[PDB]
């Protein structure tokens, strides 16, 4: 049966790539709240997700073999493992695979004061809706676990990409904020991650164009510690972002036809030299 | 009901990911859990990001269509799409470009060779005998003649110079990618 | 001098194995294909023979 | 003919025909010509534009003399 | 009976050049290629442009494109 064959093609490498599933994976020391953690998250990111359900003797930073194996079995790229120890409470480390070997992993650990879905209200909301992200902090531009991470998580949540946009699905946020401005050597502000949903109320400052928007928090509240990191080869950071590869004085005029500029250059009419012919001369002048 | 906030340093977009970058100074003693208006803080600092973030967005060109409700797989002539621009800030591949197919021995004998790639007519060609348009290959198709024409077996000896011809066709195709 | 036999030069720029593909006059400052191009200019001669048959008939002549 | 006007003349010419068609002044002479070097450029241009087209002949048209 | 050859030389000695003796649609952006690299003529007189083109169900005919 030839159902496979697009199997293999819906897997293997495209000029457009496809959206990035995640695979939540729970280690062996889940704990309960873990797995609440890894629900609310898991569906914030769906319908992009695979859940495995049962225990998984991973160490990430020791053999990461058996993540490999799993980007590759499941075709997700983005995963997640469910770890606890008294070292690590309430971790979650958070990959990336290029091809299918490691591109990142991260470490981050949640801290006691996380909220669930379960502890707020809900509004009118849609799965699989397109979120919005803010990002407060300085940090995320320059330093490079804030790089890291922000990329990471615009990466994890933007979904499908798309160029037209129904003003119906901005429906919620995600806020990612650092816990405060630090200089070098100072230990590394855990992030702070929110949800919010979206209000829009009339303003008549700008017009009848622009709303007034407020927000609700809806789900998620979480803090994240930051832990060992593993930070991708540079051979594969710089090969992991090739364009696909999909005309100097040439441009596709409006009406789609190929148009040609010409560029001639000066014209020096003074280095040309008039001919001086016999009626121009006043030597041969007459009275 | 203000709508205009601003703040001294500008704020980034990327607006093919619906992203708004800040970069302004934030306050440990505002964030930290020893803070109690920490959430009212946050809540409030990234309201004003979404504002601005949304100022933005609604004020991108955007496209509407004339089509109907029943049309093909697109918009409305009712709903104003905005019209996302492509997102600025790069994010790593999922896998490599797919580059990785090679070049075969024929496409180089095809370039030596005058040769020209043939054009794809289709799979149906003029059986001059029997008046009908009887495919190439394929269900029954003009290939498999000499199986059931009426006239050791010479139909077998077909039949297995052909099948052999298939088995030489995926032979070489298998050194192909050794190349 | 050896060097500059065509068998030589076909050693030097690394073309042994294209032999069934060779045409006749190809040489140093011709490609295949380029023979091809200078042989247009002789062409749609159609080949008879002393009985006064075709050989074959001229290149876009054909009664077919 | 250029060099058989003033050059103002010439200039006031070429001023007013760019207005319509890319134009381009020029006195033709095997030793002592102007405007040699320009056309030499504008046609080298025009091959460039069409450099999917590996020949580009370009030809002359105008009155007798 | 399509092509019709066409000699050349002071003698009429060469005859690779051939010339479609049937009418021809040519194209937008056609130009002759030189005379030299030209072997296929397609008279400027026997271009087609535009084709009356009858509707078998509608009944009417029209001079289209």
């Amino acid at each position: 049966n030839a159902r496979a064959k697009r199997a293999l093609v819906k897997r293997e490498a495209k000029l457009v790539e496809n959206v990035k599933q995640a695979l939540f994976i729970p280690g062996q020391s889940c704990n309960k709240n873990l797995h609440d953690i890894m629900v609310d998250l898991s569906a914030l990111k769906k319908p992009d997700m695979k859940r495995f359900n049962r225990k998984n003797d991973i160490h990430p930073f020791e053999d990461m073999s058996p993540l490999e194996f799993f980007s590759e079995k499941n075709d997700c790229s983005l995963m997640v493992l469910m770890t606890s120890s008294k070292k690590r409470k309430n971790n979650m480390t958070f990959i990336r695979t290029f091809g299918y070997k490691i591109y990142d992993m991260i470490e981050l650990m949640v801290a006691d004061n996380f909220k669930l879905l379960s502890d707020f209200k809900k509004l009118t909301f849609t799965v699989g809706l397109k979120p919005m992200f803010t990002f407060q902090g300085a940090a995320f531009d320059t330093h490079p676990v804030y790089k890291q991470i922000k990329s990471l998580f615009l990466d994890f949540f933007r979904g499908e990409s798309t160029d037209l946009q129904d003003v119906a699905g901005l429906q919620h946020v995600i806020s990612m904020t650092i816990q405060g401005d630090f200089q070098d050597g100072e230990p590394l502000p855990n992030v702070l991650f929110r949800v919010y949903k979206l209000k829009s109320y009339k303003s008549d400052q700008g017009g009848k164009r622009l709303p007034r928007i407020e927000l609700v928090e809806i789900g998620p509240r979480l803090d994240f510690k930051i832990g060992r990191i593993h930070t991708p080869s540079p051979d594969m950071v710089t090969e992991a972002h090739k364009k696909p590869k999909q005309k100097k004085n040439v441009e596709l005029d409006i009406m789609g036809d190929k148009l040609g500029r010409i560029h001639m250059g000066k014209q020096d009419l003074g280095k040309l030299q008039t001919r001086k012919m016999k009626g121009l001369k006043s030597k041969f002048d007459q009275g | 009901l203000p709508v205009t906030v601003e703040k001294p340093i500008p704020v980034v977009y990327d607006l093919g990911n619906l992203a708004a970058f800040d970069s302004n100074v934030l306050d440990k003693n505002d964030l930290d859990s020893s803070n109690a208006r920490r959430e009212e803080k946050i809540k409030s600092l990234t309201r004003d990001n979404v504002q601005l973030l949304i100022n933005q967005l609604l004020s991108l060109p955007m496209k509407t269509t004339t089509e109907s409700v029943g049309g093909t797989g697109g918009q409305s002539s009712v709903m104003t799409l905005l019209q996302l621009p492509d997102p600025t800030t790069d994010l790593p591949r999922e896998k490599p470009l797919p580059k990785a197919k090679a070049m075969t021995k024929w496409e180089k004998f095809a370039a030596k060779k005058g040769i020209k790639p043939k054009e794809r007519a289709g799979k149906m060609i003029y059986d001059e005998a029997s008046g009908e348009w009887v495919p190439k290959w394929g269900y029954k198709g003009a290939n498999k003649k000499l199986d059931d024409q009426w006239l050791i077996d010479p139909r077998t000896l077909n039949r297995a110079e052909r099948k052999r011809l298939v088995k030489k066709n995926e032979k070489q195709q298998r050194r192909n990618m050794k190349n | 001098g050896t060097g500059k036999k065509e068998k030589s030069r076909r050693i030097r720029e690394g073309d042994t194995k294209d032999g069934n593909l060779r045409v006749k006059g190809e040489n140093f400052y011709r490609d295949s294909k380029r023979v091809k191009f200078l042989n247009m200019y002789t062409s749609g001669k159609e080949i008879r023979n002393k009985k006064g048959n075709l050989i074959r008939a001229a290149s876009f002549q054909d009664s077919t | 003919k250029c060099d058989l006007v003033p050059t103002w003349v010439a200039a006031a010419w070429v001023k007013h025909l760019s207005k319509e068609r890319p134009t381009l002044a020029f006195h033709a002479s095997i030793t002592n010509s102007f405007g040699k070097g320009s056309l030499i450029q504008l046609l080298r241009q025009f091959s460039q534009l069409h450099t999917d087209r590996k020949q580009i002949s370009v030809g002359f048209i105008g009155y007798p003399n | 009976e399509m092509f019709k050859v066409i000699k050349t030389g002071k003698s009429r000695s060469k005859s690779w050049k051939r010339m479609i003796t049937k009418h021809t649609f040519v194209g937008e952006g056609f130009t002759r290629r030189p005379v030299k690299m030209e072997r296929i003529i397609r008279p400027s007189a026997l271009r087609q442009k535009k084709a009356n083109v009858t509707h078998p169900e509608l009944g009417v005919t029209v001079f289209l494109p």
